[PDB]
């Protein structure tokens, strides 16, 4: 039951330790040494009443500290402030943190829990939910703990706003014992389709993509105290390629919407015609994350308070040296001597990560582009105002502008791809797969036609009543509306005349005609293929037929993970699909039979979605670049038709068409 | 007691009024075809769980339910403002509705019906006009506004803290929740420096409350109809201006700026950092620099380009140039020297007994909403309006006042086209004032900062009962008494009416002052009848008496009126200089014959449902000009007149 115990420290986060926690009403007995200020006098007593109170199911008696954590530099963090790693201050709070709570002996357990009592009881909640996960997802004795729904514990984040009295009238009218009827959450609550950009608002804001977000950056975080944390396999070039993934997986839906590819902010003085008004407030705060107007600029951060004290000139210095590092194929290290810049190398001196060679010369710009936009309408706080939603890895997706913030980062990747004297082109040897003849590729649907998928439109619950502070207990739901699609299988054949045994599918899908309506070249298709599945399969001799489904991804994880029915890390299942259209959209489905032998990686719960998420403590999975076959530039096909050729490799037309109805989920309580 | 258990309806006004109401744990037993659509599955239980442990059950009487499709039409989560049209429409109904009721019960069981249904905001508004109207509900106060919606008038934060004590803090004593003074901007900001007015509870109320008792637009127009309405729009407008501008002298800052030039950029932000319990979001800030644009909000029935304001004011000017307005049936009205500025009034807000509102159109009204939607002007985000766009809180944002200026700055073009008093005008013979001051250090007023409380626990909604005090900080004065001194040379009694004034000694560029500008900066402090004898007289007066303001234990309705605080300018740490003025006129040339009256603060309120109680116009004597624009208020001074230089003497300290 000590793990019940630390699962519950993550419920309603702006309440106090006086009072009960839970659905089940448990007490933590305070003593002195867990006192604030605020109860230094009345503390106790109150906690004593709370817990003498009928429905009280238990207490947890908490193990006396013999030392009390210190924390010079997170304390400074007021508990109704928001946090974002992306302020350098808040950074360093969080290193201090996770360094106490990670610094506790391995298996002393009572311990550890009255260290993360006393941690939650003096810090900021946003920051305490933060370093705690970290804390429990690296520690060696926490594996049983399951770190809760972040949506449930910060709903304020994935909602909007105009929940939450009802959610409150509900909880307080209502009795426990009799269930509450969901709150409807309307598609069209940030806009309405008069802004053009409200058209994938669906996309942008789902919950599952935005959660997915979170979890990413919680498993490959760019600063720790202990490099270990930050260096996992690959991790710069999977930032990379997650990050074109998800720009790809956008420009599919915006080309499904009559909108265009997403341009890049590479223009930096120049204004941004994007406006976003994100519907959301805070409920550690109090505050609306601040809104972005049409035509803002970015201006020069003066904020101490933050640690943000940058210029667009450094911005521009920092980007020019990024620049030269890629046109010569050398980056300067503080000694000045040079070392090959490589994809992963790239990766972490974009984000930054700690792990960058020279962030003296290089800086920090991803990181800071965020910075920058965040805080447009308060540069120098002289309005008293936080960071807008571009600053939080929840929230940040559903900006529009996130966007082209990171079509300029992934712009910047792929002059590095195409670059030859950094990257050179696949040659036929790595592309084969001797004796391996795809012959045929489908997709099928039970109820549907060979070769089409079909999206429609669900609407699903979620429980806020964790993240409800001084509620009444008992489910609260909010029920909103999200992109699905109709079950489906790849049916693909194959004849083996060689010896090849096993091989690696990967499977991807792209448009079939771009803005214009006109064939793709390969050059720019390359970037729209989106990775649908990726997955060893044996071959026999002779005739294979290979059938997967689209529940198996090796991309995603199902619902029921991602929500409550490295856990979190991972495309939603409901998002696997693009949303096509009414009429239907010609999607091209390009399947490669890759080799093995190049292929293969050789090392010795949930759903592990290793596509994006790569393994824990273990190397990503696939040998081959990220992204293969089409993370570079071909120098022997000008087209996709061409391209698949190839033996090992098939294409065939398909079609998405949306149903526009919508759908009750079946696993509504 | 129906008349008197109409008060529970402005108790949590979110909850559901089938819950207990007040702190004495009362219900009313509402019928099950009451309860909203999402609860009349529940209505038994509901209705068992709230009645249980209720002191006392109200029945509540079967009428014939009104027809509500109209005011139901407004988003139960919605902000509501008279400014928007399409609200006007909706409150007009509802006011009707509840006007027409035949009795106090029949009223009871209608509000219960719509307090269900109706959108918070509206409910509150139509339930305080109705109160103050029926015949019935005479001697009836409104609860404060401030305790019922505290979230208008204090940081958002302030709520999370005091919900927090509500649920925690279950026995022994509560300390207050400390409501910051400086919160909307750094220091590093300018307009921040009179945040500390703009800011103030008891002038946002004062305003609040003035646009309730003078509305533009109802459900009659009697309702609207009050005596020289127009005028005090006016001048409860042009006071307000001249009280904010002695604030900015006393802070380092210029003059108010107007906004006459709609096309220009609004250069001060403001992020209002409020957030709204009936709304559930924040009010949305305007950025630095933003300008008006175009509206069309369908939702809010507005449409109208920026161009139109441009078109309307020159209609404005060219009506003061001739003096005279078109009327519908294509002749002219004169606007003669009686009724002028009231006519003006009417036509500038405007109200519906504006002479010609279809052609003069509605450009005070409009420019709020301009300047409220500035963010969102064709509702493509789906954004609600900034704090302009609230009467209750409009004066929060240093745009108001931008907005004023140039409002009052056209009511002035007219106001200077008038002939200058005479000398038989204004002297009162046989009556000289020989001297003015203030008692004490003499003529020496003292300013400082004091920490008052204010109750929370009937605004928050879904929280346990009990009380939950926050504490507000304000500036305050300490009371002081004039003295008066006057001969009376005539052989008998006369009758006078005092009026006492202040204005700034110098200017903003710390010049002396012509009488023609000094004169808009001429504060009112007090106005008040006084017996005079042979020969000599001392007049004493007492500053807590004064004419201008309501005390503060205030906050039959009594509520309108200047905040007591706030009777002074802050002044300055090193003592700011102003000069006191004070007129005796004939108070037979004055008065008004008439008959239970609260006439509480009847120089910026008048009197409820009476005649405003002085024939003088509005800010007499200074409203005229003089002829000569290079003469002085030494000049103008009549043998019925007397200055005195005073100090105000700011101690940044504070009290309790
Ligand atoms: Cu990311
Ligand atoms: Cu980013
Ligand atoms: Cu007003
Ligand atoms: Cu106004």
């Amino acid at each position: 039951d000590i793990f019940d115990s630390f699962e519950l420290l993550y419920d309603r986060p702006g309440e106090p330790m006086i009072n009960t926690k839970g659905e089940d009403k448990v007490l933590f007995e305070l003593t002195e040494q867990f006192l604030t200020p605020e109860y230094a006098n009345n503390g106790l007593e109150l906690n004593n009443r709370f817990g003498d109170e009928e429905e009280v199911s238990r207490k947890i008696i908490l193990k006396n500290l013999d030392k009390i954590p210190e924390f010079p530099k997170a304390k400074q963090l007021p508990n109704d402030a928001d946090f974002s790693l992306f302020l350098p201050s808040h950074q360093e709070m969080a290193n201090e943190v996770i360094d106490v709570l990670m610094s506790v002996t391995e298996n002393q357990l009572q311990e550890l829990l009255s260290t993360c009592v006393y941690a939650r009881i003096n810090l900021n909640p946003q920051l305490f939910n933060y370093c705690y996960t970290v804390a429990i997802m690296h520690r060696r004795d926490t594996g049983k703990v399951r770190v809760q729904n972040y949506a449930e514990i910060f709903p304020a984040k994935f909602l909007d706003s105009q929940v939450f009295t009802q959610a409150r009238e509900a909880a307080a009218v209502i009795p426990k014992t009799i269930p509450r009827t969901p709150i409807i959450i309307p598609r069209d609550y940030t806009a309405t389709d008069l802004e053009e950009e409200h058209r994938l608002a669906y996309w942008r804001e789902d919950l599952g993509i935005n959660l997915h977000h979170w979890h990413w950056h919680l498993v490959y975080p760019f600063s720790a105290s202990d490099e270990k944390i930050v260096a996992k396999d690959r991790r710069g070039e999977l930032f990379f390629y997650m990050h074109q993934q998800i720009i790809a997986r956008y420009n599919c839906e915006r080309l499904c919407n009559s909108l265009k590819r997403v341009k890049k902010f590479s223009d930096w003085r120049e204004p941004i015609p994007e406006a976003y008004y994100p519907k959301l407030d805070s409920l550690t705060s109090a505050r609306g994350w601040p809104p972005r107007q049409a035509g803002m600029r970015w201006q020069d951060l003066k904020r101490p308070v933050d640690g943000l004290n940058v210029t667009i000139d450094d911005m521009e210095r920092y980007r020019r040296n990024i620049e030269e590092a890629i046109a010569t194929g050398n980056v300067i290290l503080p000694d000045k001597s040079t070392k090959k810049l490589d994809i992963d190398m790239l990766g972490n001196m974009m984000e930054a990560s700690v792990l960058s060679p020279n962030r003296d010369l290089y800086g920090s710009i991803h990181n800071n582009m965020h910075s920058f936009s965040a805080y447009m309408h308060d540069p120098e706080h002289r309005y008293l105002e936080s960071f807008g939603v571009i600053a939080d890895e929840a929230t940040t997706m559903r900006d529009p502008f996130f966007y082209r913030v990171h079509a300029w980062v992934d712009d910047i990747f792929q002059s590095f791809k195409e670059a030859p004297h950094n990257v050179r082109p696949y040659s036929r040897s790595q592309l084969e797969n001797p004796g391996v003849q795809v012959t045929s590729v489908a997709v099928e649907s039970a109820g549907g036609q060979q070769n089409v998928l079909n999206t429609f439109w669900m609407q699903s619950d979620v429980n806020l009543s964790k993240g409800l502070d001084f509620s009444d207990r008992g489910p609260v739901y909010a029920r909103f509306t999200h992109l699905n699609h109709r079950p489906f299988r790849y049916v693909i054949k194959a004849n083996n005349t060689a010896s090849a045994r096993r091989t690696t599918v990967r499977i991807f899908i792209a448009p079939k005609t771009d803005e214009r309506n006109l064939p793709w070249a390969l050059s720019d298709q390359r970037k729209m293929f989106i990775e649908m599945d990726r997955f060893v399969v044996p071959l026999s001799a002779g005739e294979n037929t290979i059938t997967r489904q689209s529940t198996e991804s090796s991309l995603t994880i199902p619902f029921e993970q991602t929500f409550r029915d490295y856990c979190g890390c991972g495309w939603p299942q409901h998002m696997l699909v693009p949303k096509g259209t009414v009429g239907g959209v010609a999607y091209q489905l390009f399947v490669m039979l890759s080799n093995y032998e190049l292929d293969k990686i050789e090392q010795p719960s949930c759903v592990e979605a290793s596509m994006f998420c790569g393994l824990k403590d273990k190397k990503y999975p696939d040998a081959r670049p990220m992204g293969y076959p089409f993370d570079r530039p071909s120098n022997s096909a000008t087209n996709i038709e061409d391209f698949s050729a190839m033996s090992n490799m098939g294409l065939q037309d398909i079609v998405i068409k949306l149903s526009d109805v919508t759908e009750p989920n079946p696993r509504n309580p | 007691d129906a008349k008197n258990n109409l008060l529970y309806f402005f108790d949590r006004p979110n909850e559901p009024c089938f819950m207990q109401k007040g702190e004495d744990k009362v219900v009313f037993e509402i019928p099950d075809h009451y309860y909203p659509d999402k609860y009349k599955s529940l209505s038994n239980t509901l209705s068992n769980r709230f009645g249980n442990e209720a002191t006392k059950r109200i029945p509540i009487r079967n009428i014939t339910l009104p027809n509500l499709e109209v005011p139901m039409q407004l988003p139960y989560n919605d902000q509501f403002s008279l400014f928007v049209p399409k609200h006007r429409t909706m409150a007009a109904k509802l006011i009707d509705i509840f006007m027409g009721m035949r009795d106090v019960e029949d009223l009871q069981s209608v509000c219960s019906y719509c307090q269900l249904r109706i959108n918070p905001y509206m409910f509150n508004y139509c339930l305080s006009v109705a109160i103050l109207h029926r015949p019935d509900t005479k001697g009836l106060s409104i609860p404060t506004f401030a305790e019922t919606f505290p979230d208008k008038f204090m940081d958002s934060k302030v709520f999370l803290r005091a919900r927090e004590v509500s649920n925690v803090v279950i026995s022994g004593s509560r300390m207050p929740v400390n409501v910051p003074i400086n919160y909307t901007a750094n220091t590093t900001e300018p307009e921040q420096r009179v945040a500390y007015f703009r800011e103030d509870i008891g002038i946002n109320l004062h305003h609040w409350h003035w646009h309730l008792v003078y509305p533009f637009d109802s459900a009659d127009r009697s309702i609207v109809n009050k005596d020289r309405r127009g005028e005090l729009f006016y001048y409860m407008h042009q006071q307000i201006i001249g009280r904010y501008n002695v604030e900015r002298m006393c802070n380092g800052l210029p003059q108010v700026k107007p906004f006459s030039d709609f096309s220009a950029p609004i250069e001060e932000g403001y992020f209002p950092k409020l957030d709204s319990q009936v709304a559930s979001r924040t009010w949305p800030p305007r950025f630095a620099g933003s300008v008006f644009r175009n509206l069309d909000r369908t939702v809010d029935q507005v449409k109208i380009d920026v161009r139109k304001l441009f078109t309307w004011r020159d209609q404005f000017l060219e009506a003061i140039q001739k003096m005279a307005i078109k009327m519908p049936n294509g002749r002219e009205l004169p606007l003669d020297e009686v009724t002028g500025i009231d006519m003006l009034g009417n036509l500038m807000e405007s109200s519906i007994i504006s002479p010609n509102r279809g052609y003069y159109g509605d450009l005070h009204n409009m420019g709020h909403v301009f300047a409220a939607y500035t963010h969102d002007p064709d509702h493509r985000h789906l954004e609600q309006f900034g704090v302009m766009g609230d009467s209750a809180t409009a004066m929060r944002d240093p745009f108001f006042y931008r907005w004023h200026r140039f409002v009052d700055d056209v009511f002035n073009i007219y106001k200077e086209k008038l002939t200058p008093y005479t000398n038989e005008r204004l002297d009162f013979p046989g009556v000289r004032v020989s001297s003015v001051g203030i008692e004490g250090r003499p003529n020496t007023l003292r300013t400082l900062w004091q920490q008052s409380t204010v109750e929370l626990g009937r605004g928050l909604d879904f929280t346990p009962r009990g009380s939950v005090l926050a504490r507000f900080t304000h500036l305050q004065h300490d009371e002081f008494q004039y003295v008066i001194e006057v001969n009376n040379t005539t052989g008998g009694n006369l009758m006078g009416t005092v009026r006492i004034f202040m204005a700034p000694k110098v200017d903003d560029n710390g010049q002396p002052m012509s009488f023609n500008k000094q004169r808009r900066l001429m504060i009112e402090l007090d106005k008040f009848s006084q017996a005079l004898r042979p020969g000599t007289n001392t007049i004493r007066r007492r500053s807590v008496d004064s004419s201008v303001t309501i005390p503060y234990e205030r906050t039959d309705f009594c509520g309108c009126g200047w905040p007591h605080h706030m009777l002074i300018p802050k002044g300055t740490a090193q003592g700011y200089p102003v000069v006191l003025f004070v007129m005796i006129s004939n108070w037979n040339n004055d008065r008004i014959e008439q008959d239970g009256s609260c006439n509480d603060a009847a120089s910026y309120c008048g009197i409820r449902d009476r005649k405003y109680p002085d024939k003088q116009a509005m800010g007499y004597p200074f409203d005229r000009k003089m002829a000569n624009d290079a003469a002085t208020l030494s000049d103008f001074l009549r043998p019925n007149m007397a200055v005195r230089d005073c100090s105000i003497q700011f101690s940044d300290t504070t009290v309790e």
